[PDB]
């Protein structure tokens, strides 16, 4: 007696959701994402595949934007990402309303993860096939967020996900014991560019393209930003740089 | 407006002015008071002038579903009953129209139904509408008889309108007239009654109130 | 979705038919006999109660004969707590129609709704039908004194005597033989009780195992009286016919 | 194996596929090839018809949604058509509510979610059909490519349908050329009946067979049938 | 979210069997015992106390439950789905009786109300039947003191004395022997303590065993005076020192 | 079980494909489109000799100037019909013109993929996709004589010529060495005729065999059985001869 | 709530809900219409397995829709009675909008449009109910005899008979009923009713009932003793050979 | 307001209803028939606003007529006119109430008996030996309080009206063109075709 696989909602034997653990495997399939917490904000990477000359650069953006403060970006099956994010930002938009304050990161995330703990509840529903990556500046800090398909999510200092997930994150905890006591904006994006290099070699056969955007209490005033032309280039050069 | 419809020995007359007015404003003198439904259907109009347009052409399309439907073509009582029933359910909202439909059908005859936005459905064989109804019927009652000649019937719908055209001052224009039989109905003209009221005074010698 | 864990109860079988009312049929097949026999002068309602104790109280119990009018009853065969739900169902009924036209219901209008919502779930809805099959004991001032049958197919007939429950087959046999249409009530009474004993799977029947009923005009009032019989007057009764 | 996983699309398979998806991309494989085109002043949609018999007319591969939008369709014609519909709704509703003519990728990520929502519940199946979108809004001309999976991807050039990968490796190698052809429409449409002849395997292209959209600056979105792509011929 | 559970769980099998309602009743086989006892002047409804934990507190879990104050409940199967019974029959009994008619329903009714909750639970989409057989003792003014058993299929039947769960069958057994029709309540009260011990393998005292009567009126825990038509509660749940006393001499 | 919108491995619609199946098993149909009208006839095929012949309506009128013809399951074509007629009037109810052959039949295609079991996008009650295919014949002022087969794919196919039902494959290989551009409306009614009594079981004759026509002028006709029983009489003349 | 599917399509190209629906219609009881040149004539048999019935208050086959039409059946029993009601309220309804009795191909086609429309919607299946729809037009002397079933298809018939055994009687009837002479007589009609019932049904006064449906809402069903003499006048025609 | 008579004899109702339907100014119809029959031995009478009232009646009619099919029975008088009263009843309290005032007029086939029910658009029913709507009641009842014998013949009864009518022509400030006069009783409906100059 088995086929327990079969339908999301149902227990194993052993206590598992088997449809949430092949939703993990989309995630894994999928491209390599990154995310450090610095000493006043949050920064995030991306890789993109360039399959072929005919993708115009600079154009088909996988990093998003809830509100003003918040970044998101995620590993998987993107279509599922984008709803994700479609409903953090009629969450936050709500939040916004109500409390006039725009929402704080970690009551972000929990709308979020309740959003997604939900879709495993029910056998009429799809698990989702992403792990989210995102954070901000509020209040009282930086945060950074990863969120897993079964609806877990917790605070990071680092976080990675998809492809390149293994080299990143032994990249990662060598940041943490390097630069106990902080590391700054300008610092975590310039880092954010090799890490993502390092984990291109998972996907080596193919070109890529580098997306990074950055939320900073000093070099932002706390709102989410993308990084383009000579900070980009500054940090593309920097990954090349330690390569050889 | 003023609008009649008789039966006689020849089947079906009809007459109606043109007249629109907005209060004591002519909005228009060449209304068409008479929708066409079929070869052997008509209706005619009184009231709200969107009113009546709207829902007897809208009628019109009730009456052709009909026919395709049953491979026949829509009883007068029937067609009548269509816009009866639609009318009650809008009653209290206000709707003005009042309302006649004038046809042939082998089972029924020569047959006219009064349909107003009360919800009131009549059958009968003479009915004046409008504004100008009584003007209308002194002339209509005091020289009907069943076996008039088709002519002399044409002309007592004619005058009859002309009747309430002159005395009623919402309604005028022209005289639109039919002549409904077994084969169908017959248009037969518009008449100014710019003319009309001359020309009828002169042969008639009636109408010695106006100067002229 | 939930596709996988539909039964289907509401479709034909390749020969034509109704999977769930075939299978309702057999479960009524297992349920106390119940008898209904009609003469000139009135109806009896016999039924057999099962798996009965000595500790169950007889004087509070009414499982198998229920009041539906001041002048409908019926006898039940099947699933008690399927029939109390149409049961009431049907005494709303007649109040119903007896609130419209001032008027008592006639039997039969009052039986052909009961079974109209017994074909309900056999059509449409997906639900289980009925486990239940009444015999209905009426009278009205158009057919006077009637005998209906109705099944959890929704169909219904007409009867001068008739059988529900288990051993049918055998018990409208012995109805067969003796019944004949100018029959008294006293009679029919016998010719109940006779049948039931004879198809008995217990040893002997007995006060304690029978529900007994009567409808009959006032042998004086001029007017329908309905008497469901005390376990005492039932005692007495069985000693009279011969059974002890 | 795939017996227990494509039973509907909310379901995923051990390695993590959505079978029902994957089935609908096959259905464009199948459908009849269409290539898109752009340089900084043009964009352009060709497209190959197909008929059922030779007493048969060609379907229609190509719609138009604004006077500054339009895409081409490769797989299932009525998920086609409901797809044209609700874009040209949102195309209305941008130039109704804010006076606005729609950017072509917010058009993409409004496919994009329509498509996903019919991906993850129960009951509903996907779409069965590619797109290839060309626009012309305020930051030049566009192509994207819609897959019913959700993903759109923006480009220079592409193709979708049955040997559509003859058409997209000429493209990639051919780069350079046509993208550098601004102010002068028909040496555009010349590539892409070039183009698309590379995803030929059966037949000649002829005149009631070949289908040419166009949309630029100066150029609101018209479609060529008949005697009218004659010349390209 | 979406529901899609709008069919039947309990179908019939081609021998007639109801699956689940069978199961239902499989599982309040397993259930602790219970037992009711019905004297002239009162009745008894009376159970063990299976502790979870010597950790837990027993008294912060009543297996006997107060349904009117004329009216009380006991189980045997599924505590859980007894816990939601007792409160939707709380319910029932001032919706569809007390707020028409400004007085408690009658025995019978309530039990009515109660099987219907539970044959719905049979044929309705998506659920289960509920785990559980009841024991219903209760008194009104125009029947006296009654005592009913409700099982998972919505069935109900009127007993003199009954048990129901694990030792039901010898407890059954020992009921007719002691069982007759001229009890007073503290002889019943006698014969409930003995039937329950047959049963109780390990400590039995007032702290193990739950125990509940319809009787008397209390007018002393009615809570107020004034009004002399309202005497006070009938349904009285015996304390651990009143059990012990009557164990003293058993 | 398995989803009813649900695709195949090879990228099929399951429901639509053994839909198709239906319509194999139905009643021959046969359009033709002239320049001086289009042209449908229908296989009657009553099952028993008691069944009054004329009672068969496999040929209905939309509106004077949209007829159609139906093969396969008819009585789910009833309320496609319905569909079309009220699209029609309501058309002409909105804008005092006549519906475009064309516009008429994406309409009645509309509905064909509206099955399910409650789902996304818009609303889809109905448990399955028709089992009948229909051959929508008309005329307008824009594109003139119009043949159009619509099926319960959704998607509709224009045909100077098409046949439908269990004889259209050999049926429409006669249809395709006949027609040319520039027949006659007699040439076309005596053609459809010739395929009929190829592809019948029973033998043709103005009981089993029905004919109509959609003209600008007459619009659209169903020949009564006494007109037709002559153009059989034509046609028996015509083969003898050659 | 409920929506599921249930007439769908298979492989083959068949709908097995309604072909299955076919089947308890195969398994009903035998009816039978026959029209003459002033009449119309519907039979139908009643079973034997169990004579102690009360025929006063049992549920006939003839089924009055209106004053002037007649519906009898063969099938589910209980299905027939949702499909009777709603063509008896269609009926009113039709009289009460058009001011005319329905036709009857016009209640015939309302009858065969519900039936279909529980072969295409969710959560129900089909009527597992073929009907005899028989009666005259309002004002019209013309008999009128259709059939339905329940994939929702109808026709008229000059002669039809549906349920148990009926590719019996239809055999009989082909060569039995001329169209070019139909039956003269209301009596004619009738003897050839009870006829082709009795190739079907074993001697049986009880068994078979029989209906006269006349011009102009002249309705009414034949007593057991006058369907005997047509069964005792039709037994002696074969011992003349 | 439009004239609605009845008058229950010995084995016989009868009833008598205005011919007149005025809208405004101008006498529209003179011989309209202001009833509807229920079933073969029940007929309705009826009075009151202008759609309403032949909508209300020919429903009711639809729903009768529905019964007796189903059944193949004929309610009593007594069942029909309780069946009308619970729709006026229902009718009151809903958001636009049908204004129509009725009398039932039937013969009870089982009881052997006449019949006359009267009720107003609020659902108010009583049986009478004689009844009346609107303003004519006024004059017609303390005419058949002195007039009015329980035992009259149906020849007798017509007399009766005769006088109502004769009344209400010389003293009611409307011309309601005459009347309509139908007898009910164990043979059923029928029209007294010259009552204008019986
Ligand atoms: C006679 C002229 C007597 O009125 C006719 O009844 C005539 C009917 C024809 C079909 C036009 N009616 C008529 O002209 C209307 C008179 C209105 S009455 C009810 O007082 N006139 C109109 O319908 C005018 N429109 C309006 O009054 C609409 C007002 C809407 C305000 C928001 C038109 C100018 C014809």
């Amino acid at each position: 007696g088995t086929g327990y696989d079969l339908s999301n909602s149902v227990f194993s034997p052993d206590g598992r959701n088997f449809q949430v653990e092949y939703a993990v495997k989309a995630v894994e399939n999928g491209t390599t994402s990154i995310g450090i917490k610095c000493n006043d904000g949050v920064v995030f990477a991306v890789e993109k595949l360039i399959t072929s000359k005919l993708l115009v650069p600079q154009k088909n953006v996988k990093i998003q934007v809830v509100d003003r403060h918040i970044g998101c970006v995620y590993s998987g099956l993107i279509p599922d990402g984008r709803h994700l994010v479609n409903r953090g930002r009629e969450e936050a938009a709500s939040f916004k309303k109500l409390y006039k304050t725009p929402i704080p990161i970690p009551a972000f995330a929990d709308r979020l993860g309740q959003y997604v703990q939900a879709h495993t509840l029910y056998n009429s529903v799809r698990p989702f096939g992403v792990s989210t990556i995102f954070g901000g500046v509020d209040k009282n800090g930086a945060h950074l967020y990863m969120l897993e398909p079964s609806g877990s999510y917790w605070g990071y200092k680092g976080a990675a996900t998809g492809k390149g997930r293994q080299s990143a994150k032994a990249e990662l905890e060598k940041l943490v014991d390097h630069h106990p006591e902080g590391l700054s904006a300008r610092e975590a994006v310039k880092q954010a560019a090799k890490i993502i290099y390092l984990a291109h070699e998972d996907n080596k056969e193919k070109d890529f393209e580098l997306e990074i955007s950055w939320c900073s209490l000093s070099e932002t005033n706390g709102l989410h930003k993308f990084v383009k032309g000579d900070l980009l280039q500054e940090a593309i050069d920097f990954a090349q740089k330690e390569i050889n | 407006t003023t609008t009649l419809a008789f039966r006689f020995q020849g089947g079906i007359i009809v007459a109606v002015d043109s007249r629109a007015t907005a209060g004591n404003w002519v909005a228009s003198q060449t209304v068409k008071k008479v929708i066409e439904i079929n070869p052997f259907l008509l209706g005619t109009m009184a009231g709200g002038a969107a009113d009546c347009q709207f829902w007897e052409t809208w009628l019109g399309s009730q009456c052709r579903l009909h026919e395709l439907r049953e491979k026949e073509r829509i009883s007068v009582a029937a067609a009548s009953k269509i816009l009866s029933n639609l009318v009650y359910q809008y009653k209290g909202a206000g709707l003005s129209m009042g309302t006649m439909i004038c046809g042939y059908t082998r089972k029924e005859g020569p047959t006219i139904y009064y349909v107003d936005s009360d919800g009131t459905r009549l059958k009968g064989d003479i009915f004046c509408v409008g504004s100008g109804q009584t003007f209308a019927y002194g002339v209509l009652d005091s020289n009907y008889k069943w076996d008039l000649s088709v002519e002399d019937a044409l002309y007592l719908g004619k005058r009859s309108i002309l009747a309430a055209a002159h005395r009623d001052a919402y309604s005028g224009g022209s005289v639109n007239l039919y002549h409904v039989t077994e084969d169908g109905w017959i248009y037969h003209g518009n008449h100014d009654v710019g003319e009309l009221f001359w020309k009828v005074k002169e042969e008639e010698g009636s109408f010695n109130n106006v100067i002229g | 979705g939930s596709r996988r864990y539909d039964s289907r109860t509401t479709i034909f079988s390749p020969e034509g038919r109704l999977y769930q009312v075939e299978y309702a049929l057999e479960s009524i097949s297992h349920a106390g006999t119940a008898i209904g026999i009609m003469a000139s002068d009135g109806i009896v309602l016999a039924a057999e109660r099962k798996v009965t104790s000595t500790l169950l109280e007889q004087d509070t119990s009414t499982e198998k004969l229920y009041k539906l009018n001041d002048k409908i009853a019926v006898a039940v065969a099947g699933l008690t707590a399927d029939a109390e739900i149409l049961i009431n169902t049907a005494r709303i009924h007649a109040q119903n129609y007896l609130k419209t036209y001032n008027e008592d219901i006639p039997v039969e209008i009052l039986v052909r709704r009961l079974s109209d919502i017994k074909q309900g779930y056999t059509q449409h809805g997906g639900l289980r039908p009925f486990g239940v099959s009444f015999i209905y004991a009426g009278y009205d001032d158009r057919y006077g004194y009637q005998l209906y049958t109705s099944n959890p197919s929704g169909n219904y007939t007409g009867w001068k005597a008739i059988s529900v429950g288990a051993n049918t087959s055998a018990a409208q046999t012995l109805l067969q033989m003796d019944y004949k249409d100018d029959m008294k009530v006293d009679d029919a009474i016998e010719l109940a009780l006779k049948t039931l004993s004879k198809t008995t799977d217990s040893s002997a029947l007995t006060y304690d195992r029978l529900e007994f009923a009567t409808i009959r005009k006032g042998a004086n009032d001029g007017e329908v009286y309905q008497k469901i019989f005390k376990p005492q007057e039932i005692k007495d009764i069985l000693v009279k016919t011969g059974i002890t | 194996f795939r017996n227990n996983y494509d039973g509907d699309t909310v379901t995923f398979s051990p390695t993590g596929r959505l079978f029902q998806v994957e089935y609908a991309l096959e259905a464009i494989k199948q459908g009849s090839v269409t290539v898109g085109l752009r340089s900084n002043t043009h964009a352009v949609l060709v497209a190959l018809k197909r008929n059922a018999d030779e007493l048969s007319s060609y379907q229609k591969k190509i719609i138009k949604c604004d006077e500054h939008m339009g895409l081409s369709l490769a797989g299932l014609a009525p998920d086609a058509r409901v797809l044209s519909n609700y874009l040209r709704q949102q195309c209305n509703y941008s130039s109704l509510v804010f006076n606005r003519k729609l950017a072509v990728e917010r058009a993409g990520h409004l496919l994009c979610d329509k498509a996903q929502k019919n991906t993850q519940s129960y009951g509903g199946r996907p779409y069965g059909v590619g797109l290839l979108i060309i626009g012309y809004d305020k930051s030049g001309a566009h192509l994207l490519e819609f897959q019913p999976s959700g993903n759109v991807t923006e480009l220079y050039g592409t193709a979708i349908g049955a040997r559509s990968q003859g058409a997209k490796t000429y493209l990639e190698r051919t780069l350079d050329t046509f993208i550098k052809i601004d102010g002068n429409p028909d040496e555009l449409i010349k590539a892409g009946v070039e183009a698309i002849s590379q995803s030929l395997r059966d037949e000649s292209l002829t005149v009631d067979n070949l289908s040419i959209a166009i949309v630029g600056k100066d150029t609101p979105f018209t479609i060529y049938d008949g005697e009218a792509v004659a010349k390209y011929i | 979210m979406t529901d899609r559970y709008s069919f039947s769980l309990t179908t019939f099998s081609p021998s007639g069997k109801l699956g689940q309602i069978d199961y239902a009743l499989t599982a309040v086989k397993q259930g602790v015992t219970s037992l009711g006892i019905k004297a002239t002047n009162g009745v008894v409804i009376a159970t063990e106390k299976k502790s979870s934990s010597p950790l837990a507190m027993s008294e912060t879990l009543s297996k006997v439950s107060l349904l009117t104050p004329d009216i009380g409940a006991v189980y045997s199967g599924m505590g859980p789905d007894y816990r939601v019974l007792v409160d939707k029959s709380r319910k029932v009994a001032h919706t569809s009786y007390k707020r028409i008619y400004g007085e408690y329903p009658p025995t019978k009714l309530l039990v009515s109300e109660v099987a219907k909750i539970m044959q719905e639970a049979t044929q309705s989409g998506g659920v289960r039947p509920f785990g559980v057989s009841l024991l219903i003792a209760g008194h009104d003014e125009f029947n006296g003191f009654s005592l009913y058993q409700v099982d998972p299929s919505g069935s109900y039947f009127p007993w003199k004395a009954t048990a129901i769960g694990k030792g039901s069958v010898a407890a059954k057994t020992f009921l007719e022997k002691r069982w007759n029709d001229e009890l007073e309540l503290e002889d019943a009260i006698h014969i409930a303590l003995l039937t329950l011990k047959e049963s109780v393998e390990g400590e039995f005292n007032g702290d193990t065993i739950e125990l509940a009567i319809i009787g008397d009126e209390n007018p002393d825990l009615l809570g107020y005076t004034g009004i002399p038509t309202d005497k006070g509660p009938r349904f009285r749940k015996l304390t651990s020192q009143e059990i012990n006393d009557r164990l003293e001499a058993l | 079980d398995r989803g009813v919108s649900t695709f195949s491995p090879e990228g099929r619609l399951f429901q639509v494909e053994y839909s198709l199946e239906a319509i194999k098993l139905g009643s021959t149909a046969i359009g033709i489109a002239t320049k001086e009208g289009v042209v449908l006839g229908v296989e009657k095929r009553a099952t028993s000799p008691l069944l009054e012949s004329d009672s068969i309506e496999k040929i209905v009128e939309i509106d004077r100037h949209i007829g159609c013809a139906m093969s396969g399951l008819t009585a789910d074509a009833r309320s496609m019909i319905e569909h079309a007629r009220t699209a029609a009037v309501t058309h002409n109810l909105y804008y005092d013109e006549d519906i475009n052959v064309e516009s008429l039949t994406q309409s009645v295609c509309d509905l064909a993929l509206r099955f399910g079991e409650g789902a996304s996008g818009e609303e889809r009650l109905m448990s399955r996709p028709f089992g009948v295919a229909l051959l929508i014949a008309g005329h307008d002022a824009d594109d003139g004589y119009q043949l159009f087969h619509a099926e319960p794919s959704g998607t509709f196919y224009r045909y100077n010529a098409k046949a439908i039902g269990s004889g259209s494959e050999g049926a429409q290989a006669e249809l395709l060495n006949e027609w040319h551009s520039s027949l006659t409306l007699k040439e076309a009614e005596l053609l459809v005729l010739k395929i009929l009594k190829q592809v019948m079981e029973e033998k043709l004759d103005e009981n089993n065999a029905q004919l109509s026509c959609i003209t600008k002028q007459d619009g659209f006709k169903i020949y009564d059985n006494e007109k037709t029983a002559e153009l059989i009489k034509e046609l028996k003349e015509k083969e003898a001869a050659e | 709530g409920y929506d599921r599917a249930l007439s769908i399509f298979s492989p083959d190209g068949h709908i097995f809900q309604v072909e299955y629906a076919l089947e308890a219609v195969k398994r009903g009881t035998c009816a039978v219409g026959v029209k003459g040149k002033n009449c119309v004539v519907l039979g139908c048999e009643r079973r034997s397995t169990l004579k102690l019935q009360d025929t006063r208050i049992t549920p006939s086959k003839v089924s009055k829709i209106d004053s002037h039409v007649v519906l009898s059946f063969s099938g589910l029993n209980a299905d027939s009675r949702i499909l009777i009601e709603k063509a008896r309220v269609e009926a009113q309804s039709h009289r009460l909008t058009l001011e005319d009795p329905v036709t009857v191909e016009y209640l015939t086609r309302y009858v065969a449009g519900v039936q279909q429309r529980y072969t295409q919607s969710g959560g129900v299946r089909p009527f597992g109910v073929s009907t005899l729809i028989a009666g005259f037009d309002p004002r019209d002397d013309e008999p009128k005899l259709y059939q339905t079933e329940p994939s929702g298809i109808y026709s008229s018939w000059s002669a039809q008979t549906i349920g148990r055994n009926s590719k019996t009687v239809r055999e009989f009837l082909e060569k039995n009923y001329d169209r070019k002479e139909p039956p003269a007589t209301v009596e004619e009609c009738v003897k050839l009713t009870v006829r082709s019932l009795l190739e079907v049904v074993q001697t049986g006064a009880k068994n078979i009932e029989i209906t006269v449906v006349k011009p102009d809402s002249d309705i009414v069903a034949l007593s057991s003793e006058e369907i005997n003499q047509y069964v005792t006048q039709i037994e002696q025609e074969k011992q003349e050979q | 307001m439009d004239i609605i008579l009845g008058i229950r004899v010995q084995d016989s109702v009868i009833l008598a209803s205005s011919k007149a339907v005025t809208r405004g100014i101008s006498v529209l119809k003179d011989s309209d028939d202001k009833t509807r029959q229920l079933s073969p031995h029940t007929l309705m009478s009826f009075a009151g606003e202008a759609g309403d009232t032949v909508q209300f009646a020919e429903y009711i009619q639809a729903n009768i007529q529905l019964y007796s099919i189903r059944e193949d029975y004929e309610l009593s008088p007594q069942a029909v006119s309780s069946f009308v009263r619970q729709e006026l009843a229902k009718s009151i309290r809903s958001r636009r109430p049908y204004q129509v005032n009725v009398l039932i007029g039937g013969y009870d086939k089982k009881k052997n008996k006449p019949e006359l029910y009267q009720i107003d658009y609020l659902g108010t029913k009583v049986e009478l030996p004689y009844g009346a709507h609107g303003y004519s009641g006024f004059y017609t009842f303390s005419l058949l309080d002195h007039h009015y014998r329980p035992d009259m013949t149906t020849e007798e009864g017509l007399d009766l009206l005769k006088l109502c009518v004769q009344e209400l022509e010389k003293r009611m400030p409307m011309d309601f063109k005459g009347v309509i006069v139908k007898i009910v009783d164990k043979d059923g409906i029928r029209q007294v075709d010259d009552f204008q100059a019986q």
